[PDB]
């Protein structure tokens, strides 16, 4: 039961700041701790061995110390490719663990959201549903709002929504809510749409479509 | 060079049994210690177990011993993962690593094996085109992409003009419908001036229901 602790469940950053990320081991591990980096969708990829010893072709902005119990991965100038989870891991005694992982946020300027919507398509509707998909592309900060109106009718209940992992180019989020209807129920209607409220937006933004044109 | 290839992704029952594969290439497996771990979302990255492939001698974390057995055939440089009487709480991704020794540590990863430990039956998704059209289009560029609907469990697979097409991509995390089906979609922004010349399929895999689509997304 050798703990690997990381008490930074998640760190704010600016890129080009410098971030370091602690680990504790419950017990004596000497030098024999290694850092992993794990990107959204992607498998575990290491960084630093021996402590402090980086691989070939990991940039000199990671650097890694500590001795015993105490460790730290640093990272220096960061980039905005840098948004991962971050573990470190003892290999000195078995079994082998992990730590729990820092997460890594990088803060940017405000972004309002470029909204775009889908009718269902005719694929789906000979099924018998309807699915709307509203879509939020590109925004930050995080917290944004969808409300789907189907005849100026607020609707609820009857939608899902997620939001992605901060994009590892330009920092922002994308959102996608999908409305979904009996098709008796989508034909009976004519104007749908999806209202969004975000802090880059002055006013709710409104998209909608007329069902057939 | 290494390429690590993992097998597809399972749902398993309640106290069943499950061998998982990690096929590695470029690389004679007799040189290596292959690791096993897993991923949760509460307890995180669990070491599982090692293997020798040139003598087989193994070393197991003691809280899985009797429940997972690693193997290996040098033949097919392929290492194994066998998992027994799985509970529901045996969900996770499971990952294959390979190392050498020189650097000293798993440096090669692979892809990892989803595995979901239920009672329910799977359920092979739709494919619907989200088609790009003047109410998805802004500044020059076009939104496109494809909705898959309706499945059980997870994971689905997207990629785009068979990984092609990469910029732009948004594959958005699945949403848990009331009926315990998931649906996700996948997005894609492209020039407009070329929907006319270029095409956009995306190549949807859900490997426990066997479903493998390409679904042409046309305009309007």
């Amino acid at each position: 039961d050798i703990v690997m602790t990381q008490s930074q469940k998640f760190m704010s950053t600016s890129v080009g700041d410098r971030v370091s990320v602690t680990c504790k081991a419950s017990q004596n591990v000497d030098t024999n701790v290694a850092w992993y980096q794990k990107k959204p969708g992607q498998s575990p990829k290491a960084l630093i061995y021996s402590a402090s010893y980086r691989y070939s072709g990991v940039p000199d902005r990671f650097t890694g110390s500590g001795s015993g119990t105490d460790f730290t991965l640093t990272i220096s100038n960061v980039q905005s490719e840098d948004l991962a989870e971050y573990f470190c891991q003892q290999y000195n005694s078995y079994p082998y663990t992990f730590g729990g992982g820092t997460k890594l946020e990088i803060k940017r300027t405000v972004a309002a959201p470029s909204v775009f919507i889908f009718p269902p398509s005719d694929e789906q509707l000979k099924s018998g549903t309807a699915s709307v998909v509203c879509l939020l592309n590109n925004f930050y900060p995080r917290e944004a709002k969808v409300q789907w109106k189907v005849d100026n009718a607020l609707q609820s209940g009857n939608s899902q929504e997620s939001v992605t992992e901060q994009d590892s180019k330009d920092s922002t989020y994308s959102l996608s809510s999908t409305l979904t209807l009996s098709k008796a129920d989508y034909e009976k209607h004519k104007v749908y749409a999806c209202e969004v409220t975000h802090q880059g937006l002055s006013s709710p933004v409104t998209k909608s479509f007329n069902r057939g044109e | 060079e290494v390429q690590l290839q993992q097998s597809g992704a399972e749902l398993v029952k309640p106290g069943a049994s499950v061998k998982l594969s990690c096929t590695a290439s470029g690389f004679n497996i007799k040189d290596t210690y292959i690791y096993w771990v897993r991923q949760r979302p509460e307890q995180g990255l669990e070491w599982i177990g090692r293997i020798d492939p040139a003598n087989g001698n193994t070393k197991y974390d003691p809280k899985v011993q009797g429940k997972a057995t690693i193997t290996a055939d040098t033949s097919s440089n392929t290492a194994y993962l066998q998992l027994s009487s799985l509970t529901f709480e045996d969900t996770a991704v499971y990952y294959c690593a390979l190392e050498h020794g020189y650097y000293d540590v798993m440096d090669y990863w692979g892809q990892g094996t989803s595995v979901t430990v239920s009672s329910a039956s799977t359920k092979g998704p739709s494919v619907f085109p989200l088609a790009p059209s003047s109410k998805s289009t802004s500044g020059g560029t076009a939104a496109l992409g494809c909705l898959v609907k309706d499945y059980f469990p997870e994971p689905v697979t997207v990629s785009w003009n068979s990984g092609a097409l990469t910029s732009g991509v948004h594959t958005f995390p699945a949403v848990l419908q009331s009926s315990g089906l998931y649906s996700l979609s996948s997005v894609v922004t492209v020039p407009s001036s070329s929907l006319g010349t270029q095409t956009y399929i995306c190549n949807v895999n859900h490997k426990p229901s066997n479903t493998k689509v390409d679904k042409r997304v046309e305009p309007k």
